[PDB]
């Protein structure tokens, strides 16, 4: 699955 | 130099969108055994986040394009390795300073989870490129980072804490892509987000655009890992 | 080897990093053979890239060294980093530059690769203006207008006005006259020129360019009303 | 100014 986003 | 221009320096640097220039600054400030001031400690993030995210984003798409592929995949295996180096030496990089004066040097509660989160960060980061008999300790040493921030978080901070929530949204993301456990990651984005709604009352003009947005990934976090 | 430096080139570009794919493409070039049309494209970009965000940076500072007048201090920091910004620049610029020299205008068979090249060393040479300051500025300015003047004249008389190539040259030399020269009625009148001609004989397009020969007609056109409203 | 498009 896609890349999840983050800090 | 001294902090000051350092720190406008990395300013400089980051207007002009060279990050090197902004970590190399950043890296220097922190060498100076100080502790850093929130400004300083944001700057040294924003440089190093956007350093290793450039091998991160090139890494992605040249490992893509190896398993996609004889003599052009031994190429791309090639060059994906450079960038791993490269986005490994950066890692180590951001972790040295957090070992050495960061963490160490971090009195309160909000330094130590800020300084922690990032440690979880960037061995999460060396997890995403990790393959074998150092994939393991990598993982967990991430893990432990972010578990710790997670623990004096909820303790010390308040649920709509910018560095809480961060730290949320991050360690969230640790348990999906790092040990697939998409529920686990689920439920811990769900927990900060919702516990933070109810006591949006605590924020601060100072920080409530950064505690909306990260309320805002965490969401977006969530849906993905439920929607295909 | 040739193949094996492309392919690494096409490799750098898809990961975004463009000092590794000037560096390929620039071994390619430095092998002393003619570059093929793909080969000669990998080049073009990979410098464009690499140059063009140091030109970013530079603006972006020198418009920070400007906006901090009467603040001494902030002023300097700015100045000393654009400084910096444009070494960096300068050493982009000529390296592309002696490559243009060493092999690519020399190696040029063709007259569209001649004009091809002869734009590319006008580009730099510009880009080399854009922050050139004092004496050497006046001879800088001269070697892109005398690029360009060479390139331009070649391409109108051996392609046809719908080529993209020509498109090119003709946008970058009017560019070149406006924000270089300060003279915008010629910077104006190069672009529309340019424009219309092509636009006079669009039957000359071709089924594999035509698409980069509109969207350069688009931004003369552009630049055209820029230096206007 | 305004950096007019090249190409």
């Amino acid at each position: 699955k896609d890349k999840a986003k983050s800090c | 130099m001294d902090k000051n221009e350092l720190v406008q320096k990395a300013k400089l640097a980051e207007q002009a969108e060279r990050y090197d220039d902004m970590a190399a600054c950043m890296k220097s400030v922190t060498e100076q055994g100080a502790e850093l001031s929130n400004e300083e400690r944001n700057l040294l993030s924003v440089a190093y986040k956007n350093v290793v995210g450039a091998r991160r984003s090139s890494w992605r798409v040249v490992s893509s394009i190896e398993q996609k592929t004889e003599k052009k995949q031994q190429m791309a295996r090639e060059y994906r390795e450079k960038i791993e180096t490269e986005l490994r030496d950066i890692c180590n990089d951001v972790l040295s300073l957090l070992e050495k004066f960061l963490i160490p040097n971090a009195s309160q509660a909000e330094s130590k989870v800020f300084y922690l989160k990032m440690k979880g960060d960037y061995y999460r980061y060396l997890a995403e490129v990790a393959a074998g008999d150092d994939k393991k300790g990598i993982v967990d040493q991430s893990q432990q980072a972010y578990q710790e921030a997670f623990e004096i978080s909820k303790k010390e901070m308040q649920p709509t804490h910018p560095i809480r929530l961060g730290l949320a949204l991050n360690f969230s993301v640790f348990y999906y892509e790092i040990l697939n456990s998409p529920e686990k990651a689920c439920s811990l984005a769900k927990t900060a987000f919702d516990e933070a709604i109810a006591e949006l009352d605590t924020l601060s003009e100072e920080s409530y655009k950064d505690s909306t947005l990260i309320m805002q990934l965490l969401r977006d976090n969530l849906t993905l890992w439920t929607s295909d």
